[PDB]
């Protein structure tokens, strides 16, 4: 998910511009929900996930507010010690302590019902147990007993009116998320949200510990240690759930890290770029950021000094002066299922062959295989959510920064060979490879493009539609879901806030039982894919001058 | 009046709700995500809660009970029960919004009963706070905030340490996995904090 907000300083004919593009896989109905509040003290407009009660993208007229996954560390494992004898209980300062636990009845539609036990633990539900060691993992969220109000701060947010309300609500907001702000006088925010715990001195995040006690966490840190900016120097705010801030520490997950290659520098090149940016510039970086090669940047510089002492007749040589010619934006060609250039075919091949001689020959099998990705994997439907750049892609960066990169290198990853010997033998790999599928003028390459696919099962893999409901996109773009602007005293209106967002294929998922579809069923499909959007209404003369239906209730309660 | 609710929807069918208290409010917008989205809801019901295996059968058993050994039921139920009267009326609201227009359709399935009912062969059930705080939970909750691989971290450090030593598998293993990377692009420059 990226986000990128220009305030006051940056903002060309405007105080502030908010640009969103929440990234969570592609479906069919769409993923989010346009919804309008007016009354008992909320004026809001936006679109929101599941249609939750608190509405995650949008603007209440005054302020404007987006989000980004976070990705803190907020899950610890704790090792309970179970006894053979005595079961059902777990070790805990020194007492034997018993466990929570539920029965559980699955019933299966043509098949036999299934019941088992859950069992729960001071430190959270059981993961897993070992016997033989007489272990059992215990999952422990610092946000366990806080769903609730997280829910409720998402909702009274809508409400704030300045940075200091607005704060109030993101203090009880408990999940690992990135909370964003921006106002009518152009005043702009961040906020790195969630519960962290307090740990013990000495205890590693990245691996289990003893929960038998001394392991426990002190408590949960306070909100004014919650990474925050306001109307930072710069006069922006990105992020493409990139660190928050220096020395923060990422989610322990052994695929995700925050290193030097990270995919928010595309970002920022673009922000940089202009001194000031209008609010058609601002959306205009969905589309680039959309269509980026996110690894030319990265190794375009290691491959050029490799081949620098090579003849023009050297293939190895040429793939590489394709790549210096290429400004790594990928477009159609005519035919709507090829890429204009090869440079990610190239890319892809030589990381791959890179990756297999490098990081997966240093990891015993088979862990080797968390490595081993490129990052351009995907299907016939192409991928399943952003592209980015693979653990093994940020591992060999820092590898080949050699002396530059601040992580040491306890293992030569290049096994005493010269870097350039290692380049060179993957370019040969690649060229080997691609020449044989394609031919050897390089010029007449037609290498094939991703796609989007909008998926009739939702992220869990479970149907929220018929199959036949399932929606082709001939261009997979690395973009949001949905993506929604606000634009806060525009210059160009009477209006102090203007808003548009494009919700895909449309609001109303309804097909009536004879099969007729609804009217909005897919009328913002064709937007989506030609980087289109649609006005959000906040007034009721706006409301009033567009509306196409009226409905009217009188319920008591 | 306090009875009534206006529900006026746009070009693009974008609903928009007015109403003059809380649980009317959130009344509003439960019926129209009825209206718009309900066999989508449904099925976004059954997965947050492990429900699936019931109108899919035997395929979604595994699925249904790793939903089920993630969370504690009884934990969620004593936070709605903490809430305050003006806290729960949005959750109320929402839930009896969504009934008002489950009525309806049940009431005259041979034109209002999403397609996919049919197709699936079950029908739509009323919803309480719990199902709509459950919506939230499963996929904001357990979707984007309740990811570890310690377990793993350490059964790749038990392998770094068989083939490098102690001392060097720990090493290898900062260099895989490290906890910070000063040089990693952050979104709060460095002169801020
Ligand atoms: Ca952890």
């Amino acid at each position: 998910s990226n986000m990128w907000v220009i305030g006051k300083s940056k903002a060309q004919d405007a105080k502030a511009i908010m640009v969103n593009g929440p990234q969570f896989g592609w479906y069919a109905p769409a993923y989010t929900y346009g919804i309008g509040l007016h009354g008992a003290g909320y004026d809001v407009t936006g679109n929101t996930p599941f249609a939750y009660p608190g509405l995650v993208f949008g603007h209440n007229g005054v302020i404007s507010w987006g989000s980004t996954a976070g990705f803190g560390d907020d899950v610890d494992i704790f090792a309970e010690r179970l006894s053979a004898e005595k079961p059902g209980y777990y070790l805990h300062n020194g007492k034997w302590v018993k466990m929570l636990s539920r029965e559980e009845t699955i019933t299966v539609k043509n098949g036999q019902a299934e019941t088992f036990t859950v069992w729960r633990t001071v430190h959270g539900n059981i993961l897993q147990t070992d016997q033989t060691t007489q272990t059992a993992y215990a999952k422990s969220r610092a946000w366990d007993g806080k769903e609730v109000a997280s829910l409720l701060a998402w909702t009274h947010q809508m409400k704030a009116k300045n940075w200091q309300e607005w704060t109030q609500q993101a203090a009880k907001q408990a999940l690992t998320i990135n909370w964003y702000y921006a106002d009518v006088n152009g005043n702009i925010g961040y906020v790195h949200t969630g519960a962290y715990p307090d740990r013990q001195s000495g205890h590693d995040p990245r691996l289990p510990v003893p929960g038998t006690g001394k392991w426990d966490w002190k408590g949960l840190l306070p909100f004014e240690m919650n990474p925050k900016v306001y109307n930072p120097q710069s006069g922006y705010i990105a992020n493409w759930n990139n660190s928050p801030q220096k020395d923060y520490p990422a989610s322990d997950l052994f695929a995700f890290l925050w290193g030097g290659a990270d995919r928010v520098t595309e970002i920022d090149r673009l922000l940089e770029q202009k001194p000031r940016l209008t609010a058609d510039q601002a959306w205009d970086v969905i589309r680039q950021t959309s269509r980026q090669d996110l690894n030319l940047r990265l190794f375009l510089p290691t491959l050029q000094a490799a081949t620098s002492g090579l003849t023009q007749s050297d293939p190895r040589r040429q793939l590489v002066e394709t790549l210096t010619r290429w400004d790594g934006i990928n477009l159609l060609n005519d035919d709507g299922k090829t890429w204009q250039q090869p440079g990610s075919a190239i890319l892809n091949v030589w990381l791959t062959s890179m990756l297999k001689r490098t990081v997966v020959a240093a990891v015993p099998m088979p862990f080797d295989k968390w490595y081993s990705a490129s990052g351009y994997e995907t299907t016939q439907d192409g991928p399943t959510g952003s592209l980015n750049i693979s653990v093994g892609a940020k591992i060999l960066y820092e590898a080949v920064q050699g002396d530059k990169s601040p992580i040491p290198q306890a293992v030569d990853l290049f096994a005493g060979k010269p870097q350039q010997e290692v380049v060179l033998a993957a370019l040969e790999d690649t060229w080997e490879t691609l020449s044989k599928r394609y031919g050897n003028n390089v010029s007449n390459w037609k290498t094939p493009a991703m796609a989007l696919t909008f998926r009739a099962n939702n992220f869990f893999g479970v149907p929220q539609a018929a199959a036949e409901e399932t929606r082709h996109q001939a261009e997979y773009q690395n973009r949001g879901t949905e993506n929604d602007m606000i634009v806060f005293s525009p210059t160009t209106s009477d209006r102090p806030v203007l808003a548009w967002d494009v919700v895909a294929p449309g609001q109303s998922g309804f097909i009536a039982p004879d099969g007729t579809v609804d009217k909005h069923y897919e009328d913002q499909l064709k937007m989506y894919e030609n980087f289109g959007r649609k006005s959000l209404w906040l007034t009721k003369q706006d409301v009033e001058a567009h509306k196409e239906s009226q409905e009217v209730l009188h319920v008591q309660r | 009046s306090s009875s009534e609710i206006k529900i006026v929807r746009d070009e693009y069918g974008m609903p928009h709700i007015y109403a003059n208290d809380t649980w009317h409010l959130f009344y509003g917008y439960g019926y129209v995500v009825a209206q718009d989205r309900l066999f989508q809801m449904e099925m976004a019901r059954r997965s947050t809660q492990g429900t699936v295996a019931e109108v899919l059968g035997k395929d979604f058993v595994k699925f249904d009970k790793d939903i089920r050994r993630n969370y504690w039921p009884d934990a969620i139920r004593a936070q709605i029960a903490a809430l305050s009267p003006e806290d729960m009326s949005i959750l109320q609201g929402y839930a009896d919004g969504m009934n008002a227009w489950i009525d309806k359709v049940n009431t005259n399935p041979e034109t209002l009963l999403p397609k996919q009912f049919n197709t699936f062969g079950f029908t739509p059930k009323r919803w309480e706070p719990f199902d709509v705080a459950m919506i939230f939970v499963g996929t904001m909750a357990n979707r984007f905030s309740d990811s570890t691989s310690e377990i793993d971290n350490l059964a790749l450090l038990t392998a770094l340490k068989d083939k490098y030593g102690v001392s060097q598998g720990m090493a290898v293993f900062n260099q895989l996995k490290w906890l910070v990377n000063p040089s990693a692009p952050t979104t709060i420059a460095v002169q801020e904090s």
